[PDB]
RNA sequence: AUAGGUUUGGUCCUAGCCUUUCUAUUAGCUCUUAGUAAGAUUACACAUGCAAGCAUCCCCGUUCCAGUGAGUUCACCCUCUAAAUCACCACGAUCAAAAGGGACAAGCAUCAAGCACGCAGCAAUGCAGCUCAAAACGCUUAGCCUAGCCACACCCCCACGGGAAACAGCAGUGAUUAACCUUUAGCAAUAAACGAAAGUUUAACUAAGCUAUACUAACCCCAGGGUUGGUCAAUUUCGUGCCAGCCACCGCGGUCACACGAUUAACCCAAGUCAAUAGAAGCCGGCGUAAAGAGUGUUUUAGAUCAAAUAAAGCUAAAAAAAUAGACUACGAAAGUGGCUUUAACAUAUCUGAACACACAAUAGCUAAGACCCAAACUGGGAUUAGAUACCCCACUAUGCUUAGCAACAGUUAAAUCAACAAAACUGCUCGCCAGAACACUACGAGCCACAGCUUAAAACUCAAA
């Protein structure tokens, strides 16, 4: 079987499931967990969880881990603009710790489908090209245009061999 | 191995394909320097048409004729093919039958 | 790829099969082949007549103006097309080859009178 | 009519079992040979019986005479008989991993329509089952004797959803795609409900195959998988 | 992979090899038509003809298109900003160089060190730094991430200069390779160049020629190729007799050969068939007995969640090493430690994690000296059968002696215990190691030493097993 403990992590399906997509003011984030202490069992599980989720959505954003440094669990997000935000997650769990990020620092669902419509509009359904790109090659495979003459021959009359 | 001993290694690496006599190519043409016969490895007994042939690699090589009967001398050009004789050991060539000099099987 | 000078410039992109031309309107630099590398495909134009006896023409009329307004230059059957569509005014060689066109048959009707 | 090849006895009928010293008949009972080998000289056969509505059973027979061992055989069959619970008759209730001896063998559940897309042997044992949709996956040794063993084992330790609802207590409720979002129960608790639900696990510890996994997202490149075949 | 064949007297396990599927090229045999697509092996050398003009002179274009794959992280994103098109007053868009930042193929660690690869200051100058086992540096292989892109354009990377006289433009040729398209027509369409324009030019392109390489549709008569022991669909009668011959693997052939040759019949595909070659599909599996975990301890960038010892002094009873205690099972990392007294004295508040660092360990042998009762490899002498006793006896060396040196950790017994035998099974986490046999405790390279060497460790040929 698939190694290690709760290996649906290293699923590309669950990666997927993340719903925390940062605005793009967020440049790093650093989370600041104890590895002892009931009151950060959360924070734990959300670095088992839900960072993988977070880096697989935002790949461009910095995360960074950190150890027992502190009496207390927290996150740290920098800003382009130069502004911090803590967020501190004591008697929080994940799904909590989740929610919250995504509250204050999230795309909200209308900017994600605007986005979604935006990247829509790339591939026009009216353009013809190779599969990769369009829905159609040639407007000989529109029915009721003339169709290719591999599959069905023109007439004599329509080729250059016996118009020459 | 443990998840962090797969990622240090990471994919496997397959070695590369070793060629065989022919070097990776269908066909190869060759000069005939010698005809003679050779015997099977002994679980069987049989005197077995073979020929040295100068390959247009520069290589010198055994190859064996199949069919009843050939008509190969010195000099002539041959076509060989890939293909082991299962019986003798070292010979991994096959003279084409009807290409160049060597014709085809003469009937019964 | 940079190209010493040139520009760009609507223009038809020939496809199809053999005694089978159906055309794209894309939006190119002007060095590029004529089926190869282009900036936006713009439409198309399937010089064909249908079973309805029709021949269709696609014409992203915004990307169009868009692209003319960027600096992109037309190839004289673009022009015509965009006269027939009533998008442009008709080019002169349109009229030019009408009136040619009328004489010449006026002519062959006066043979066939004097006949 | 051949088995699995033209010169193999595997796959090949036997006919119906003898009727029985306690006087039953088995008329309704197919049976198919798995295996036989020669023990150094006598035979030894393998051989599977099954009524096709999920009363199925195997035995080995050991004589000189090859119809003897397959006379002993389907007798001493029809009297060690498995009984496999059917969803809806036509495949298992759920996918069963097991290994016997070294032999590993995997199984899924498969809407209708799917077919038998097992190994050969398997096949046969389904067919003589009353199994109609299924995939199957055998891995490690190929043991003919191993494989049916575990094949019987894990289908007669499958857990219907009636004994599900039992154990839990609660509705077992059946989402189908094709059927949009309409919850079917499919068995309800013959006894009292519970009021709690269960726990929502956010990340089931569940053991996964990296073969399944590989497959889902398309990393799965064998040349041999999906290929047409003959209806089975 | 829905798998199958093949190791044995037999069963099971492990493990390689091969079969069945789909493409491409070449070869044998065969081949009717129509449409379409695709089309030197070669960065070897090229006869010949064409492939760039336009235009009232200036200019503009010939820097494009077309070609090839030799070389090979200039291709992508961001910042900035030329040239170019249009605004044409720019405002600014579009497009896109040079420069700055980031990203960017494969194999080999037997390529482990690179050797100036950094920083600070206006400069003078100052500091000694920079990359690298998370793979620097190096060698080898290869066009790539295909609406296309990159590189090259006879060679000397480049091209002032030199070799020298160039088809990697179209058609065509010689040589070479298993590999082999016509020395057609037209600018009518589209594209490019030029012109204010009518227009002119274009081996781009369009329309044709050749070719079972492919796809599609046929066919009025018109079918071939391979195969027929098992895997794997399908043999009659003769010939031959371990010969001739045949096979992808297992194998067949010694007078009844379904396995060779002919013949009959059948089977598969079919204008093809299928011989050779090359791709398509490869490790979430294991490490007692099959390849792979037995010297010991400490540190180590990081990862995990499991936070009667020893040494030194003395002393000693039975007869130098220590009866009883010891029927004890203690101390130490291991190796090892068992007479008595005294002095020092037995690391560490998580775990894993060095070949390369430091300590030990046991292993015999050398270098200087010294002692020498006894024993004794070698070396001599004595006695013995009928190649004596190799073996018994005597003597004496090196040496024996004394200094001075050279899987780990943390949990569980719940499950169906469980190939087999060993040692009841499993989980979590980490490190090391392993991918058929032999070549091979090998060769070469490197390191260490140095009479013998030790560590790391391949390739060719061969086999269907081991
Ligand atoms: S692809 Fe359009 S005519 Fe064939
Ligand atoms: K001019
Ligand atoms: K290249
Ligand atoms: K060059
Ligand atoms: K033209
Ligand atoms: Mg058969
Ligand atoms: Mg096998
Ligand atoms: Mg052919
Ligand atoms: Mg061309
Ligand atoms: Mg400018
Ligand atoms: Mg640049
Ligand atoms: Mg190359
Ligand atoms: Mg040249
Ligand atoms: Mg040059
Ligand atoms: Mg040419
Ligand atoms: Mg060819
Ligand atoms: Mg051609
Ligand atoms: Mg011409
Ligand atoms: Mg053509
Ligand atoms: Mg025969
Ligand atoms: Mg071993
Ligand atoms: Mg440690
Ligand atoms: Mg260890
Ligand atoms: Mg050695
Ligand atoms: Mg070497």
């Amino acid at each position: 079987p698939m190694k290690g403990r709760f290996p649906i992590r290293r699923t590309l399906q669950y990666l997927s499931q993340g719903n925390v997509v940062f605005k793009d003011s967020v440049k790093v984030m650093t989370v600041n967990y104890n590895t002892h202490g009931e009151l950060g069992e959360g924070a734990r599980k959300f670095v088992f969880f839900n960072i993988p989720q977070i880096q697989y959505k935002n790949p461009w954003v910095q995360i960074m881990m950190f150890k027992n440094m502190t009496p207390s669990p927290f996150l740290r997000f920098y800003l382009d603009s130069g502004e911090q935000v803590l967020v501190d997650v004591e008697t929080k769990s994940n799904k909590e710790i989740m929610e919250h990020i995504r509250k204050i620092l999230g795309k909200n669902e209308e900017t994600l489908r605007e986005e979604e419509e935006e990247k829509k509009q790339l591939s026009h359904p009216a353009n013809f090209g190779p599969r990769k790109y369009c829905l159609r090659e040639c407007i000989c495979e529109v029915e009721g245009q003339v169709p290719c003459p591999s599959l069905v021959p023109l007439p004599k009359e329509m080729r250059g061999k016996y118009k020459a | 191995a443990t998840l962090n001993q797969m990622h240090r290694l990471g994919p496997p690496k397959r070695p590369p394909r070793k060629l065989g006599p022919t070097e990776g190519r269908p066909q190869l043409k060759g000069v005939v320097l010698c005809t003679f016969t050779r015997k099977p490895k002994k679980p069987n007994s049989a005197n077995r048409k073979c020929c040295r042939v100068r390959l247009s690699t520069g290589r010198e090589a055994v190859c064996f004729i199949p069919g009843e009967g050939h008509t190969l001398q010195e000099h002539q050009i041959v076509l060989v093919e890939g293909g082991r004789t299962q019986d003798l050991p070292g010979v991994k060539l096959t003279v084409v039958r009807g290409k160049y000099d060597c014709g085809h099987v003469q009937k019964k | 790829k940079a190209y010493r000078g040139g520009h760009l410039t609507i223009r038809l992109a020939l496809g199809g099969c053999t005694n089978r031309p159906f055309y794209r309107i894309v939006a190119a630099h002007n060095k590029c082949p004529r089926d190869g590398r282009f900036v936006e495909q713009l439409g198309s134009y399937d010089p064909l007549p249908n079973s309805h006896g029709e021949k269709l023409v696609a014409l992203n009329l915004d990307r169009i103006r868009h692209w003319i307004g960027c600096g992109a230059h037309l190839s004289k059957p673009m022009e015509k097309l965009l006269g027939l569509a009533g998008f442009f005014p008709l080019h002169p060689m349109m009229i030019t080859n009408a009136e040619r066109l009328r004489r010449k048959r006026a002519r062959e009707v006066l043979l066939a009178s004097q006949k | 009519e051949r088995g699995w090849s033209g010169n193999s006895w595997g796959g090949i009928s036997l006919g119906p079992p003898d009727p029985g010293p306690c006087g039953e008949t088995y008329e309704d009972f197919d049976t198919r040979i798995l295996e036989v080998r020669n023990v150094f000289k006598s035979i030894r056969v393998l051989v599977a019986v099954g009524n096709g509505k999920g009363a199925a059973g195997f035995s080995i027979g050991k004589a000189t005479d090859r119809m003897d061992a397959f006379r002993k055989a389907k007798n001493r069959a029809v009297h060690h008989l498995h009984y496999i619970e059917r969803y809806e008759d036509h495949t298992i209730f759920h996918d069963i991993s097991l290994r016997f001896k070294r032999t590993h063998i995997k199984m899924k559940k498969q809407p209708k329509g799917y077919g038998l897309r097992c190994h050969r042997a398997i096949i046969t044992i389904c067919r003589l089952i009353g199994i109609k949709d299924m995939y199957a996956k055998v891995s490690g040794s190929i043991n003919m004797l191993s494989l049916t063993q575990g094949l019987f084992r894990g289908l007669s330790r499958q857990e219907t959803h009636q004994q599900l609802a039992d154990k839990k207590g609660l509705h077992v409720v059946e989402i189908r795609e094709e059927c949009g979002p309409l919850p079917i129960v499919v068995a309800s608790p013959r006894g009292p409900l519970r009021k709690d639900p269960e726990p929502e696990d956010e990340v089931p510890d569940v053991k996964l195959d990296w073969e399944d996994v590989k497959t889902a997202q398309g990393m799965k490149r064998s040349v041999w998988s999906n290929l047409k075949r003959a209806a089975t």
